């Protein structure tokens, strides 16, 4: 994928495997991102030269395949390195792995055509204050203070799903803050694209998100090259006035393709079955999603660890490269609640300490101490009996059950899918209601009438009107 | 013409009587993004720096005939196979000088964000060696660490060598943020080598560390994720460039190091990419060089070493190099060659427990695992003679109280481990940005050592006794500040501390 | 026995060194210097030398000494760098690689190597191989014409 | 020096740091790694050819690297093999590397340089002294008794426990002997020359011993050059007089430099990059320096294991190629004892039945059975607690805890490094006190009365007076 | 299996042995003691499995019996 | 051999092979020479293969093994 200017180069030499050892020019080699569009077979299969060598036979690696080529395929010289087509007009259809499309026509909105290799981390003109963000929820923003343009990690199992995060985040974050939230995908299934995409017809996000997934039918270089579309396409909207927000799928494609491709090329690397390029890609790619002066660059860090491997680079890179990591177990969703994200082990460093204010410190200390001190009064005391239940068991059980079952406010995910409203929860109701009325004051709200209420604002009228 | 060289093949195979390759320049044979073979260079020095295409000091690996392996700083994948180099004069030309304190300094020189103008003494050697045998005496001097137990128990002076390790996600890089504001000046120009930072760490650490204290005497050279071999693995070895202008002159020298093992992966390219030998997690013996003329050179000079290293300038004074290197342990991960060689090459070792550092307590130091090199040698009279038994409170209270949930340790004898055991161990802990000096050790060790402020002190009595006694005694008496001027442990400390503490604490 | 090191000696001496009228010095110097050490005296006595001046100057200047600048420079650089230990494909690689501009050689019609002067496809092979002159030689030319119909009919019809 | 002429090894063509290759004529090679005087960048440096080859370019072994030198600097060599110092004249001054000046005074020594290899006696000429030596403590002087002539191997390096055992063992063994010694010293700290050398060099203790200096800031060839200086002064001083003791330490430079320098010289590895000649160097260097007929050599070895590396060649080679196989476990130093040494690892040869006695046999059998039963009864007394216990748990726990907790005491240097005082115990109270405290007579003491106690005076006076 | 195969006794029908061919070669026993000094019964290599499995006898000891206080090992 | 269980519960024949694995610092090389009074005093043509020894092994093994009943046997 480069701008060819001249179409010369030369012939080839060896073509065994994926090692593109074509003898192009003598003393006129290109750059690293400047690929040579060789005419192998019928299509123009380009190969990215990872390491140039003298004579002409350079160590190049192609994405797909040559579709049956001979030993002397003609190559072509290029000028502009990594010349793909992207821009801020990609929010309308599904994207591919080379700047084209995967759904309809139009190459995922053809607009600009600049360099595909965007800048990683920078300062000077970038925002170094690192401001906080607000998603507009009582169990996401009031329990975890996320930063504006950060790579917040994710953990846990099921419960929420992609429909709750995409449907709830495609309407509340899109209207509450100016910006285009895109997505990605490397290492998915071939059938999920025929079902999950249908969700785009149930929340109206296809016109505001660029689905760039590579599935898994290709190899490592043809499916793991989705980093140029997100960084090259997300930089056009975050550096213009809006705020880009990407979303990754997993780390099996980058870890397996990077470790297998970097370790299976005849060179030694890291230990424990890892490669030496994990610190450069994880450190350079993890620090690139930062706040700037023209817009915050946010990215959903949805990396998958290797079954809690502390000796490999998944726990060190995922736990040391990201910021807050929220976990969602089956206990919060098995009882019949809205939000499946529990309040335990789901906070940042500036959300429960003394680096915020009296609202976050009093709400985090009161909710954390009330939840941790009240979680043992209903589980460990059930094996004996309820005869020794005083004011702490009734007040902690009623306040913990009513606050835990009533704090899950519904967003805009069920407003155009199920029929339940709720709009968005504010920080004043969840921060000024869960620290006073959820401990030992106004004990008039039950368990059935307090459900489906927006933070603590809608729960006040439900105790006397229902 | 055995090898395909086009120009050199036809010229060398057709006219071998004229070589002319003694200019120590020429060009390069190939360029595989770092691993570039410099062609020629017969009269060039092995290991000397040379400016190639751009702005990078390319130094050769060895002098194996004319095929020397040059390593340019930065990525060389965009250039073609055949970069023309210049002459190889001499390497080791870093910015040496103690007068560049105050401005922003990076790992490449004296240009950083945003002050790129730092006046130094001159570009000289950076990898300094160790001292002598008889001309290497440790200077015992007092300093403030940040807490009462840290400065009163393990008082590390100027020129010591101890190992420090912190817990992960608990406080291994900040913790005591009142060290720069409470310590003011650390003798001379300070330094702090780090590997792995961004805009939030430099902006929050520079704004928080510079907004409270004096940041005009600290030249920290940190590095981000885009660091090469001379900016990541060579950060702890090139940090002793300006020390010769402070330690080898008459005064002292302050230095620090954070995240030393994290850069060890940067050495993997010298064991995996260079096709060398491996050992612990794909690493050769290069880390052993850190035990030679690198981390083992943190020693104070004597009286005879100040006259030879400075060419006659002090003549009577003694230099010091206080280089305290720390590391971020992964929940107590110190059982390899780096912990054994680093902890065994010096004379001190300290470990931080992850039990109380992540539960909300301010006491992150472990009890009994802290074995510093100085301790009571560099302390004063109020920290070594009167406060020398600091290990009996944590060892006796922790060992006597942690008896698998016991009943009572002889009832009254358990009062120092259950009743009043939290007023001298749990209450005397530095929290977020808590300054400490001689008033905490002298006032807490000269009045609360008998029964004036240590008997009836628990929760309400401990907080009200220390707050009312410290506020009334510190705001009513003016001679107590004199205890911060000299040593102590005399009749004035017992009479002034007992009379001021008893009279000021009897009506709380 | 150069294999991969044989492309530089044959391709680098037929372009830059071809302007000095060295078309006859490479055949006599390469054939005489490479074929003069094919016995059991100069190979074992000259290949086991310590320096390159004794083997290159003695082996290239003591057995006839019919060379000039290309023989002394190529023998000194090849002997000092490691290429004069065999040199068996110097005549075939240098003659076939240097004579590629007017190479005209055909194949065999299941008989003997005729080697026609056909520079292109179907040039002089039709007139030279079909305009007798010679039609069938004594190297099983006419007897090998039934191998296609006999081997194809018997082998293809042997299954039944 | 004394011709020391000619040589003419030519210039260095392939200088790869320490393994240089200076090509010359046919007669330009050393004789079994002889001395040299190559003038590289500094001065006349030594370059012993460890591997001879043809053409003059041999695998030389030097101290420093080839940094700063060019690939064309002409150098030279020497004709003599070994020309250093070996005598008892250089006693007040430390020997630098071979035999130069390391401290303030200048060392000269004997002008007649002998061999650079230690040579012991034969099988019928080795005067093995069977005299049992007692220490200044109770368990070290009453448990096992090491004989003269043999070197007791002590595993475990610094960073956990080395100064406590080396200070009390070197001070008590060197002060409770009254004789001559020839101990040297290399591989210490950077500030050890002004504290450790000041007491032995200023307290009239190195007046009849050829001491030496050396920190850890040396190179690969400089730290491994203790074979000629140690074998020359130890072999010459051990045979030229009556008695010459030694106390070698810091075995980290010999194992790391000797085991790691073989892989960088062209040879193959062994065990994770180890040397293939560990049995010849360890067996010859550890067995070729013992007590001969001309004089006894009661040396003291100290193996430096990294983080208690008891599974390498130092434990298997030192445990069978030397006398005792002591170690430094973390259970003794982590509990707060007054010994910080592994006494249950191995013992001497004078702890059986004929050469021992009823005190050593009864104390070893009762202490081994009580320590093995109490230390091995954790599977039934730790998980189950004190429910299924009887007289074996209280008697084995009280006798093993009282004997193990009361058998440790200070030893002068071991007293000022902790906090308790130092008292020299005897053999009658320590050897006779095991039949009363572990039987029922002196078993009435508690845990506080047995802490920091010598034998029977501190236990009876502290337990009966407090 | 070649150099360590000399651990079998001959019979009276062997006329070779030493003198040919009557006496001096009847009841010729050839015992062998393969007492290997392992590391506390360390036998998990190719020489331990091949040498211990290729022979006929097998024995092992422990340091707990000799180090606990008993006389037998 | 020298014990009670080595002649009935674990007896060996003349012309067989039996592998053993002694523990470290327990009964490796000390139990095969210390508890062998019947094999050294009964009179048998044995052959020992010692690999790796010194002055203490040759002096203690020669003096202890020769000061019993074997010596020149
Ligand atoms: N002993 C302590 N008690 C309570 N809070 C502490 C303590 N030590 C540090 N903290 C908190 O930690 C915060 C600083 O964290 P810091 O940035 O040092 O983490 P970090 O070292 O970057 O973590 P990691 O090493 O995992 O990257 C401070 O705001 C402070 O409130
Ligand atoms: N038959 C036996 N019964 C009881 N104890 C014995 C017996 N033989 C030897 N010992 C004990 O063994 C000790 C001597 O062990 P020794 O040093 O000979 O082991 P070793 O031969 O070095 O072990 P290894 O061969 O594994 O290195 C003596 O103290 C003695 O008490
Ligand atoms: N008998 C003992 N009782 C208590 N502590 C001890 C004793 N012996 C040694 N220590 C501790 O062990 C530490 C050893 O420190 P250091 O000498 O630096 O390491 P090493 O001993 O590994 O050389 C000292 O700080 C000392 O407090």
């Amino acid at each position: 994928h480069h701008h060819h200017h001249g179409m010369a180069t030369g012939k080839i030499v060896q073509v065994i495997g994926a090692v593109v050892d074509v003898e192009f020019p003598q003393d006129a080699v290109p750059r690293v991102y400047d690929a040579l569009e060789v005419q192998n077979g019928n299509e123009r299969l380009v190969l990215e030269v990872q390491q140039q060598l003298g004579g002409g036979i350079v160590r190049t690696i192609a994405m797909g395949s040559s579709d049956g080529l001979r030993r002397g395929l003609d190559v072509k010289d290029l000028e502009h390195p990594i010349e793909v087509p992207v821009g801020k007009a990609t929010l309308g259809r599904i994207m591919n792995v080379l700047g084209e499309p995967v759904d309809m026509k139009g190459e995922i909105g053809e607009e600009e055509r600049w360099a595909i290799h965007r800048a990683a981390p920078s300062y000077e003109e970038l925002s170094n204050s690192q401001e906080l963000l607000e998603t507009g929820i009582k169990v996401i923003d009031l329990m975890a203070p996320f930063a504006k343009g950060g790579k917040v990690g994710l953990f846990g199992g099921a419960g929420v799903g992609k429909t709750v995060n995409m449907m709830e985040l495609i309407r509340n974050i899109a209207i509450e803050h100016s910006g285009y939230s895109v997505f990605a995908g490397v290492g998915e299934r071939t059938r999920e694209g025929n079902d999950f995409y249908h969700e785009m017809t149930d929340s109206n996000v296809i016109d505001k998100v660029s689905l760039v997934y590579g599935q898994m039918n290709e190899p490592p270089g043809n499916r793991l090259r989705v980093a140029l579309t997100g960084l090259t396409m997300a930089e056009k909207f975050r550096d213009e006035g809006r705020d880009v927000l990407l979303f990754v799928d997993n780390i099996y494609r980058y870890t397996l393709a990077g470790t297998e491709v970097s370790a299976l090329l005849g060179r030694m690397p890291s230990a424990v079955g890892y490669q030496p390029t994990l610190a450069e890609e994880m450190g350079v790619l993890q620090e690139r999603i930062t706040s700037t002066k023209t817009g915050s660059i946010t990215s959903v860090q949805a990396v998958y660890v290797p079954a809690d491997d502390l000796t490999d680079p998944s726990p060190a890179t995922t736990f040391a490269h990201l910021d807050a990591t929220v976990v969602l177990s089956r206990q919060i969703a098995s009882l019949g609640i809205y939000p499946a994200v529990d309040p335990l082990d789901s906070t940042s460093r500036q959300l429960d300490p003394l680096v915020v204010g009296q609202e976050h410190y009093d709400t985090a200390r009161g909710v954390q101490s009330i939840l941790q001190r009240y979680q043992e009064l209903k589980d460990i005391i059930a094996i004996l009996g309820m005869d020794e239940l005083s004011e702490e068991d009734k007040l902690v059980v009623a306040r913990a059950r009513k606050i835990q079952r009533f704090l899950s406010q519904p967003f805009f995910v069920a407003e155009v899918f199920t029929g339940s409203p709720g709009k968005y929860v504010s920080l004043k109701d969840t921060i000024r209601g869960f620290k006073g009325i959820m401990e030992g004051e106004y004990d008039h709200l039950p368990e059935q009438a307090f459900y489906m209420v927006g933070s603590i604002e809608e729960a006040v009228e439900k105790a006397k009107k229902l | 013409n055995s090898t395909e060289i086009s120009e050199l093949i036809k010229q060398r195979i057709a006219q071998f009587n004229v070589v002319s390759e003694a200019h120590n320049e020429g060009t390069i044979v190939s360029v595989s993004d770092g691993v570039i073979r410099i062609h020629g260079l017969a009269d060039a020095m092995q290991g000397e720096m040379i400016s190639l295409p751009g702005n990078r000091y390319a130094i050769a690996l060895n002098l194996e005939r004319d095929s020397v392996g040059a390593v340019v700083m930065g990525p060389y994948a965009d250039l073609a196979e055949g970069m023309k180099v210049k002459a190889t004069g001499r390497i080791l030309e870093v910015p040496v000088g103690r007068g560049l304190l105050g401005r922003v300094v990076n790992t490449l020189g004296a240009p950083i964000d945003g002050k790129g103008p730092l006046d130094h003494d001159g570009f000289s050697a950076v990898e300094a060696i160790a001292p002598g045998v008889i001309e290497r005496q440790s200077v015992d001097q007092p300093v403030q660490t940040g807490y009462k137990a840290v400065d009163s128990m393990i008082p590390i002076g100027r020129g010591q060598r101890e190992l420090i390790i912190g817990d992960r996600q608990t406080g291994k890089t900040a913790l005591a943020i009142d060290a720069i504001i409470n310590q003011r000046d650390s003798g001379i120009k300070a330094i702090y080598v780090a590997i792995g930072q961004k805009a939030s760490t430099i902006s929050n650490v520079v704004r928080k560390l510079e907004e409270h204290g004096a940041l005009a005497n600290t030249i920290v050279v940190v590095a981000t994720a885009s660091e090469s071999a001379a900016l990541q693995y060579l950060a702890p070895y090139a940090g002793a460039a300006m020390g010769e202008y402070f330690r080898d002159r008459g005064e002292d020298a302050l230095i620090i190091y954070d995240d030393l093992s994290k850069q060890a992966v940067a050495y993997r390219q010298i064991s995996l990419l260079l096709r060398r030998p491996p050992g612990r997690e794909a690493f050769p013996g290069d880390v052993f060089y850190l035990h030679s003329r690198l981390l083992e050179r943190a020693a104070r000079v004597n009286a005879e070493y100040v006259e030879a290293f400075t060419k006659g300038e002090v003549k009577g004074k003694t230099g010091s190099l206080t280089a305290l290197p720390i590391i971020e342990t992964q929940a107590g991960d110190v059982s390899a060659f780096v912990p054994t060689n680093v902890i065994s090459i010096t004379d001190g070792q300290i470990f931080l427990e992850t039990n109380l550092f992540n539960a909300g307590i301010r006491p992150a130091v472990n009890p009994g695992i802290s074995v510093s090199r100085v301790g009571g040698a560099a302390q004063t009279k109020i920290m070594k003679k009167l406060s020398g038994g600091i290990r009996t409170a944590l060892a006796q209270y922790r060992e006597l109280a942690a008896f698998s949930q016991f009943a009572s340790d002889l009832d009254d004898a358990t009062r120092n481990q259950l009743d009043h055991g939290q007023k001298v161990t749990e209450l005397l802990k530095q929290k977020q940005y808590a300054p400490m000096s001689v008033a905490q050790q002298s006032l807490v060790l000269f009045a609360a050592e008998r029964g004036y402020l240590a008997d009836v002190e628990l929760s309400k009595i401990g907080s009200f006794e220390a707050a009312l006694l410290a506020y009334v005694d510190r705001d009513h008496a003016p001679l107590m500040q004199e205890i911060n001027q000299t040593g102590g442990y005399n009749d004035e400390i017992e009479g002034k501390l007992k009379g001021i503490l008893d009279s000021f604490k009897a009506t709380q | 026995e150069f294999i991969t090191v044989a492309r530089p000696y044959a391709k680098a001496a037929f372009d830059f060194a071809v302007e000095h009228q060295s078309v006859e010095r490479w055949q006599d110097m390469l054939a005489f210097a490479a074929e003069v050490t094919k016995n059991e005296q100069m190979a074992e006595l000259l290949s086991g030398a310590l320096a390159p001046e004794t083997l290159a100057e003695s082996f290239i200047a003591v057995a006839g000494e019919q060379l000039d600048e290309n023989g002394q420079n190529l023998i000194r650089v090849m002997a000092e760098n490691g290429r004069l230990n065999a040199l068996p494909d110097v005549l075939e690689q240098f003659i076939h690689l240097r004579a590629v501009s007017e190479a005209t050689a055909e194949v065999d019609v299941i008989s003997a190597a005729a080697l026609s002067e056909q520079q292109l496809a179907k040039i002089s092979a039709a007139m030279e191989k079909r305009l007798s002159r010679k039609v069938k030689l004594n190297a099983k030319i006419d007897k090998s014409v039934m191998a296609g119909v006999i081997i194809r009919a018997g082998d293809m019809v042997i299954d039944g």
